[PDB]
RNA sequence: CGAUGUCGGCUCAUCACAUCCUGGGGCUGAAGUAGGUCCCAAGGGUAUGGCUGUUCGCCAUUUAAAGUGGUACGCGAGCUGGGUUUAGAACGUCGUGAGACAGUUCGGUCCCUAUCUGCCGUGGGCGCUGGAGAACUGAGGGGGGCUGCUCCUAGUACGAGAGGACCGGAGUGGACGCAUCACUGGUGUUCGGGUUGUCAUGCCAAUGGCACUGCCCGGUAGCUAAAUGCGGAAGAGAUAAGUGCUGAAAGCAUCUAAGCACGAAACUUGCCCCGAGAUGAGUUCUCCCUGACCCUUUAAGGGUCCUGAAGGAACGUUGAAGACGACGACGUUGAUAGGCCGGGUGUGUAAGCGCAGCGAUGCGUUGAGCUAACCGGUACUAAUGAACCGUGAGGCUUAACCU
RNA sequence: AAUUCCUUGUCGGGUAAGUUCCGACCUGCACGAAUGGCGUAAUGAUGGCCAGGCUGUCUCCACCCGAGACUCAGUGAAAU
RNA sequence: ACACAGGUGGUCAGGUAGAGAAUACCAAGGCGCUUGAGAGAACUCGGGUGAAGGAACUAGGCAAAAUGGUGCCGUAACUUC
């Protein structure tokens, strides 16, 4: 059935999708923007979009929720400050994912998702 | 909405209070059964609490010794006397199905309240 | 006689000073409106047509559209004919309410199955199983043996075996109207029905014996 | 709950305690006894001093259920374990003339109008 | 073991014709790149339904 | 004799009767009650365990009964492997030995990369006559083929006495079949807590991994039977057996021969559900292209200019739908899905700090923190413009109407 | 009776039911005195029976997780 | 057969739990095993989770679940003590 089951299953455990997603998900809040494939690029999104909302302001002992997902605390100081409060008057619409080449190893499209507020 | 989250709302009492699961109530009812009135309550602890529907069902446990005695209750049928809230109860646990075992120190549950 | 539709919004214990408890399923109706009285069509027979609010009317393709080209000129997502009797008919579009169910008993509500797919032999006609020790080789789902042994060398018809499940037509004809409200258009009947609340449930007056 | 070949409580006067259930019967292909069923019975175990024999063979009507009992229209009562009381093979009506514990007042039944004869509640 | 008596090239035809064969969808052109595409993917142009973001 | 898989048991059926139980009618050494008997009936119902490889035969307990017979001993690329079928060990019996048991004991296997044919699902084709779809009616075909217990009628009349049908439903259930989650509980690795050891963690505190859902305990969406409500009813038709007339055969008589009316759980309907690929493609409604030239071979072809219609295959964001199609919704001109905001629900009072306590830990801040599928808003994100296949009123004959 | 086919010999026990098991008989077809008698401690990948615990085998299946099967692309058969 | 989760004599190894070279987890040490890219129907196989009863199953509790360590208490039938 695959009842009301949520999130694309993208090769083998939810551990090992992690992984896949953890060479790429610093590199987004890093960067403000990163390419991959197309179904990537749309399910990168997951858990991020929840942390760019955790981020519009701030609460007690929020710094720990999603670690495990990329164990890294450069791109976490940039939460409630330089990521965060600029998309606060909207409340949510953080990012955009669009087309840009293909593959030759398999025929995957290529795509970008990057932050709709940015310096570059 | 014509019906919708209002058809609870003009058959439920209002003057209803809450009281939690864990907590040390007596109830008291007329029986009525399409007949005559007879005052009478039931004692316990409460181990499941009243939410879903226009019968708002909770569970009371007797923990009476060498016996197990269990009766179930809807909130709000006509024949409902009185909630007497005869003395508070506080837990760690939003159900106790276990006091159908442990009545002895696992039902002497603290009162916490003032 | 006439009948209209609506759609499923509870299903409530609703309580009795009369030591009842009282389930009942609660439906509210679509204030459906009449297309057109069907007259020498079938002789001796006469019957009246219903139709509701399209909410698009943008959504009635050619081969679609002529249900309401006779209708008027444009639209109504659903048609439903209903049987008349003792009486000739005249209609401009009139509303039809559920007060015509507050003196008649029972009621004949088509319901209709939940889908379930493919829903498995060995639930869809409580096919057997047992435990896989000492017992069954590789194949434990399938209706048995579907052909005929040997001379007739055929498939018996009939045989209860593989397919799809829901959607099916299931009906009631005995259930009970507790209650109708006739300012906000609803009607309750004693406990549960069958149907999606997507669903428009036709509601007619039993004729069952 | 109330099934053949397992254990049951007595409710009658002088005249056992622990008791076996060896059939059901009231009918065609029936199960899970409510109070007021009849239930055919074997005395498990007896005692010298009571009126009863081991190993014989009467009826009994359900008065306590682990399934509890319904009446009122919103409040359901239930109780450990099951309990029966013993009956007259061709009279029928209960054997003593008094019954144990608060039993039941939903049990009227013109086979069993003993229990309306007595005040086990009030 | 395998299909015996080989069937005529007429009868061997019902065992292709489902899957040989089928057809094909035409090449898109956008109304700002000229390069044929496929329906959902990008030009060698380097765009997709000729759709811009903040730019003129 | 160019192999024919060999009994039981499990698992799944079917044809038909010799009537086991229920229906309708007669007989009796038929008072009431009960038994014995066969007429119409093969429609519908008709068993679990113990001891026996079963069959034959018993015991235990129910049944409304535990009815009977056929089918390469129905049903082994269906299952198992008891009895029969090799190889081991022993008690007794016959023998020179091979071997024998109208004598026993303890042990002892089940081969196959589904080809065609058959069915079934979606796909596709051909096609209902230039073309597309939905609805409506339906030759017909399926479903359905039934009842325990409690009580009054009935403690009568009948019969020393014992005991004592059915009159049609009242009270209450069910095999069997179907559907649903309000009841009452279960389940819920997609939600929350508790907790043992161990790793990442400088260390301490925390947080998250690891032990498949580590182990203990609750639960949403949904699922579900331990739960719940339904349906085999009534009405009608025509017959058989039967009840009688009209009446021979037989100048009378007779219920059967012809004749006339009645008269069954059999037989047909009623009820319920599907059906026009039903090639015999029913009957409607919605929708749309109204052009010629040359030559000739014409139920036909070649050469030429002006012209591209209804529709359909395709492409979506996805769910309450689902093998894949389809089904419901669905394309910025949009609340279909995700994000966002709040609501509902579930769990049970987090971190840090302050305080106490040798410490473990507790208390307060804290009705805390966290939250999935349920629900109302909100265009932040997304869901081709184009194109592909497809023309010019379509054979034969005619009433009718205008040229 | 590892020893009696006929024979479920036969009494009593256990169980709702006992061609199984235990004690026992004494008309053992064909037991029985070193191709031995009768009994037995200890022993068993030992044969037969009973009692008890525990149990999703089952009453009745209700549910979920993991791995194939599944598709395209490189390589791509065979028995008959 | 083979570039095969296979077989092969001697002797060697730090902590934490433990009697231990059993066993669990860090540490020294070793690894991606010569087809790629993805999805999630029937159905086949393995596992975990389950209300109230319970051996009814079967030749047979088969399969499945329960018990599980160590010190102290206490100890049947039988005995060559």
């Amino acid at each position: 059935m695959r009842h009301r089951k949520s999130g694309r299953q993208l090769n083998r455990n939810s551990s090992h999708r992690q992984a896949m997603f953890r060479n790429m998900a610093g590199s987004l809040v890093r960067h403000e923007i990163i390419k991959t494939t197309l179904p990537k690029a749309k399910e990168l999104r997951r858990v991020v979009e929840p942390l760019i909302t955790l981020a519009k302001t701030d609460s007690v002992a929020n710094r720990r929720l999603a670690f495990a997902r990329t164990r890294d605390n450069e791109i976490v100081a940039k939460l409630f400050n330089e990521l965060g409060p600029r998309f606060a008057s909207r409340a949510g619409g953080y990012t955009r994912i669009l087309k840009c080449g293909f593959r030759a190893g398999d025929n995957a499209p290529m795509a970008y998702i990057e932050l709709v507020d940015r310096s570059e | 909405s014509n019906i919708i989250k209002q058809l609870e709302q003009e058959q439920m009492k209002q003057d209803v209070p809450s009281f939690r699961p864990g907590d040390t109530v007596e109830v008291k009812v007329w029986v009525v059964e399409g007949s005559k009135k007879r005052l009478q309550a039931f004692e316990g602890v409460v181990i499941a609490i009243r939410n879903r529907g226009l019968h708002s069902a909770f569970t009371v446990r007797k923990i009476s010794n060498g016996e197990g005695v269990e009766r179930v209750f809807q909130t709000h049928s006509p024949v409902v006397d009185s909630i007497s809230v005869k003395r508070r109860g506080a837990v760690r646990k939003a159900k106790l199905y276990y006091l159908r075992e442990r009545t002895g120190k696992a039902a002497r549950i603290k009162e916490r309240l003032n | 006689m006439i009948g209209l539709v609506g759609k499923k919004v509870g299903m409530t214990r609703i309580f009795t000073e009369d030591g009842v408890s009282i389930p009942v399923t609660v439906i509210e109706v679509e204030a459906n409106r009449v297309t057109q009285v069907k007259d020498l069509a079938n002789d001796g027979y006469r019957a009246i047509q219903v139709t509701t609010g399209a909410k698009k009317a943008n959504r009635v393709t050619k081969p679609e559209a002529g249900h309401f080209a006779k209708a008027g000129v444009e639209a109504g997502r659903g048609l439903w004919e209903f049987r008349l009797a003792e009486g000739e008919e005249f209609t401009v579009g009139q509303s039809i309410s559920v007060e015509l169910f507050a003196d008649v008993k029972k009621v004949d509500v088509t319901g209709t199955s939940k889908g379930k797919g493919f829903a498995g032999t060995v639930k869809r006609w409580n096919f057997r199983t047992q435990d896989a020790t000492h017992g069954n080789s590789l194949s434990h789902r399938v209706p048995g043996s579907i052909g005929q042994n040997q001379t007739p060398g055929k498939v018996f018809k009939g045989k209860k075996m593989a397919g799809q499940m829901g959607n099916e037509r299931v009906t009631v004809q005995s259930l009970d109207v507790v209650r109708v409200d006739a300012e906000r258009n609803l009607l309750l009947v004693k406990g549960a029905v069958p149907g999606a609340t997507g669903s428009d449930l036709i509601v007619k007056p039993a004729v069952k014996a | 709950m109330i099934q053949e070949q397992t254990m049951l409580n007595v409710a009658d006067n002088s005249g056992a305690r622990r008791v076996m259930c060896i059939k059901v019967l009231g009918g065609s292909h029936r199960r899970y006894a409510g109070v007021g069923d009849i239930i055919k019975i074997t005395i498990k175990e007896a005692i010298p001093r009571g009126k009863v024999k081991k190993g014989d063979v009467l009826k009994a009507v359900v008065v306590r259920t682990k399934k509890g009992v319904r009446r009122p229209d919103g409040s359901v009562i239930r109780f450990d374990g099951n309990a029966c009381v013993l009956l007259n093979n061709n009279s029928e009506q209960p054997i003593g003339t008094r019954i144990f514990g608060p039993v039941t007042r939903e049990l009227r039944s013109e086979k069993f109008m003993k229990i309306i004869s007595l005040a086990p509640e009030v | 073991a395998v299909q015996q008596n080989k069937p005529t090239r007429s009868k061997r035809g019902m065992r292709r014709s489902h899957d040989a064969l089928t057809a094909v969808t035409s090449l898109s052109v956008d109304k700002t790149s000229g390069e044929k595409h496929l329906r959902h993917h990008i030009t060698a142009d380097g765009y997709y339904r000729g759709r811009k973001v903040i730019a003129k």
